């Protein structure tokens, strides 16, 4: 049926404009239309019908739908416009509309080792046949921080639970990583240890009974 | 003065098939909201008879009330290449479309509704014959009416009523006898109606009477919410029942049960309702339409 | 100036019901049909419902067709969504929004949005543990693990939130158990790590569970 399509990710420069493509059939006719979600927020319409600014939408944003094909221009781009974009089509024989997947638009940006804290297992868990292990990861920019334990220079591959990032408050991002593991196997080894991976960076720390 | 001319008889529907997206205010017209299908119509001076006749049906709301049907096909599309089978009817009017409409319709020679029609993003030209892209303000959602006409219910046969104007050759795209002379050619505001089973009549002189009547149709009753409005329907007759309560002037008390400070809705006789007939070769009939387009008229000289 | 303001939003198990609001101010409800949207965590959009500016036009997405219903009121200038036999993928953030036009048109306004999560787990508060440092400048860093606890949220303020200085509470995890586990890490100058003690404080409002625990 009738298909919106986006760029999975687009990313720019400040100052630069920046792009951002809808696909499909008949776009030409139909009416395409724009709506901006920053993370943790409601979605919030920028664009309607094809060429069209809501009221409070600066100059910088701008929408188009020509040859077949929309797009939705950012001149001058500021960092507080990273967020979600999504395009929409509400075709007169479609009863329901049509969401594109979303354009996930990121703005180029300090980079910055992230930061590791490993803490063991306590006395009152030990004693109740429980073992966990927790690691957490702040301020570390951009997010990919991919988490690896170990035990005794040994892979661990159970327990692992590990948090997707989240902005905190600096900008920056954090994650968290716990490790389940019974008393038998968390004194039966020398040292546990885990790392982090911002870039190739396997930052590592190390806890041991 | 008559602030009631949003309360409308029949469904109030001042919206063309296909232009559905302000049906929130013209599905039905009410005394709240904005409809471009029908605020025209009451700009001072722009149709004059509507508005001598505003408590009458529009041909929008004859059209979704059934009393008149919709050409086949009900609209025309302006940019294909043979045109469309409207063309010769509308190329003899001479019209004034505002900007920003998508639509424009007309009662035809059958008596029914036609429109001619521009693509999506598409605007009529300010003759209404053509379809343009321009870059500016957002389309209407409706349609522009170009006839000022009014409608009402009627019976009356017409199968034997024919257009009959002295000394006139071709009106509109009606050719009324041979001429083969030299004729003159005017765009002129001719009269005309259209009859249950005729064909529009056009007509040299327009003489109309209205007999006023306690018909449903000639009330408007509205209840507070802003003003809403309301379904006669649901009053008790004097002697009957409902499934509301009502009160109005001495005409509603005279036949629906009046309750006073405990009614839900007041309703109040219509300037002007009742029923409208027309003279057409010396005789009085019953119309499903009355109205003035501008059409070419060759007369012999 | 026009306000959509939800509720509803509540955690629920898959199977039984739950009933959205949308209450809608600065606007004639007549006027104006009233959508739901609903987001998955971190996933894209999706249209769910819409209800016509009049009741008499109902539409609903596929994925819902049949278990979830919509009706409005004028007298309250309300929306309700009930959803019944509820899914684990319906759990999304929904947002109710006006369309401006009564048809295949855009939606010009949306509400706060209402957290619905679908999980299967139970109503269970967390377990407290203390996580002591052991032998970074002059500073130390300690706190408490909160473990297996459901549903969000859970805060954990430390000696009744008189130390929010330099604390720093980490999302939690869902682990293949579907309970939450967070972590409340403060740093300390190594110099105070003796005189004065550190208690956090952890509630779990659904689950009613409310300690206070130590640490070393």
């Amino acid at each position: 049926s009738n298909v919106l399509t986006q760029p999975p990710s687009v990313s720019v420069a400040p100052g630069q404009t920046a792009r951002i493509s809808c696909g499909g059939n008949n776009l030409e006719s139909k009416y395409v239309h724009w709506y901006q979600q920053k993370p943790g927020q409601a979605p919030v319409l920028v664009v309607y019908e094809d060429s069209g600014r809501p009221s409070g939408i600066p100059e910088r944003f701008s929408g188009s739908n020509s040859g077949g094909t929309a797009t939705l221009t950012i001149s001058r781009v500021e960092a507080g416009d990273e967020a979600d974009y999504y395009c929409q089509e509400w075709d007169t024989s479609s009863d329901y509309p049509v969401f594109g997947g979303g354009t996930k638009v990121t703005v180029l940006q300090p980079k910055a080792a992230p930061s590791v804290t490993l803490f063991p297992p306590s006395s009152e868990e030990l004693q109740a046949n429980k073992a966990t292990l927790v690691c957490l990861i702040s301020d570390f920019y951009p997010g990919a921080v991919t988490v690896a334990w170990k035990a005794d220079s040994s892979p661990v591959k159970a327990g692992v639970e590990t948090t997707t990032p989240s902005k905190q408050s600096n900008n920056k991002y954090a994650a968290s990583s716990y490790l389940s593991l019974t008393p038998e196997q968390w004194k039966s080894h020398r040292s546990y240890s885990c790392q982090v991976t911002h870039e190739g960076s396997t930052v590592e720390k190390t806890v041991a009974p | 003065e008559d602030p009631h001319l949003r309360n409308r008889p029949g469904k109030g529907h001042n919206y063309i098939d296909g232009m559905t997206q302000e049906d929130a205010t013209c599905k039905p017209v009410t005394y709240a909201g904005a409809c471009s299908s029908f605020d025209v119509l009451l700009e001072k001076g722009k149709f004059p008879l509507f508005q001598s006749y505003a408590h009458h049906r529009t041909l929008l709301e004859a059209v979704h009330d059934t009393i008149i049907a919709k050409a086949d096909p009900p609209s025309c599309d302006l940019q294909s290449a043979h045109g469309n089978p409207c063309m010769k009817e509308k190329l003899v009017m001479k019209t004034h479309c505002p900007n920003d409409y998508q639509s424009a319709h007309y009662l035809n020679n059958d008596g029914k509704m036609a429109s001619v029609k521009c693509p999506p993003k598409y605007e009529l030209t300010e003759d209404c014959n053509f379809c343009r892209q321009m870059t500016g303000a957002s389309l209407k959602k409706g349609s522009y009416p170009l006839q000022d006409l009014f409608c009402q219910s009627s019976e009356d046969d017409g199968s034997k009523l024919k257009t009959k104007m002295k000394g006139v050759c071709e009106v509109g795209v009606q050719a009324l006898k041979k001429c083969d002379g030299q004729l003159s050619t005017a765009h002129e505001v001719v009269p005309f109606a259209v009859f249950k089973n005729s064909k529009k009549v056009y007509l040299d002189k327009l003489d109309l009477k209205t007999e006023e009547n306690l018909l449903p149709d000639s009330f408007v009753c509205f209840e507070h919410k802003e003003l809403k409005s309301f379904d006669i329907s649901q009053c008790p007759k004097i002697g009957g029942h409902g499934s509301k309560k009502c009160t109005g002037d001495a005409a509603f008390c005279s036949a629906y049960e009046c309750t006073a400070q405990y009614a839900n809705a007041y309703c109040s006789h219509a300037n002007g309702s009742g029923i409208v007939q027309i003279q057409v070769s010396g005789v009085w009939k019953k119309p499903l339409c009355v109205g003035y387009e501008r059409v070419v008229v060759k007369r012999e000289l | 100036q026009v306000h959509l303001v939800e509720s509803g939003g509540g955690v629920v198990q898959p199977g039984k019901s739950l009933r959205l609001s949308c209450a809608a101010s600065g606007f004639i409800f007549n006027h104006f049909g009233i959508h739901w949207v609903r987001q998955s965590p971190g996933k894209g959009l999706e249209w769910v419902a819409v209800i016509w500016y009049d009741g008499s036009k109902k539409y609903f997405a596929d994925s819902v067709k049949g278990r979830f219903s919509i009706s409005r009121d004028n007298s309250q200038n309300t929306v309700y969504l009930q959803m019944n036999s509820l899914r684990t993928e319906d759990t999304a953030v929904y947002y109710c929004a006006r369309e401006r036009w009564s048809g295949h048109s855009y939606l010009d306004y949306w509400g706060h949005g209402a957290l619905v999560t679908v999980s299967s787990a139970s109503t269970k508060g967390p377990s407290v543990f203390p996580l002591a440092p052991s032998s970074s400048g002059g500073t130390a860093a300690l706190g408490c693990l909160v473990k297996d606890y459901f549903p969000e949220p859970v805060t954990v303020s430390w000696n009744s939130g008189a130390l929010t200085s330099g604390v720093h509470t980490f999302p939690a995890v869902l682990q293949s158990s579907g309970l939450y586990s967070l972590s409340s890490v403060v740093t300390v100058p190594s110099s105070s790590l003796g005189t004065q003690t550190y208690i956090c404080n952890v509630n779990h409002k659904p689950s009613n569970t409310k300690v206070d625990k130590k640490v070393e």
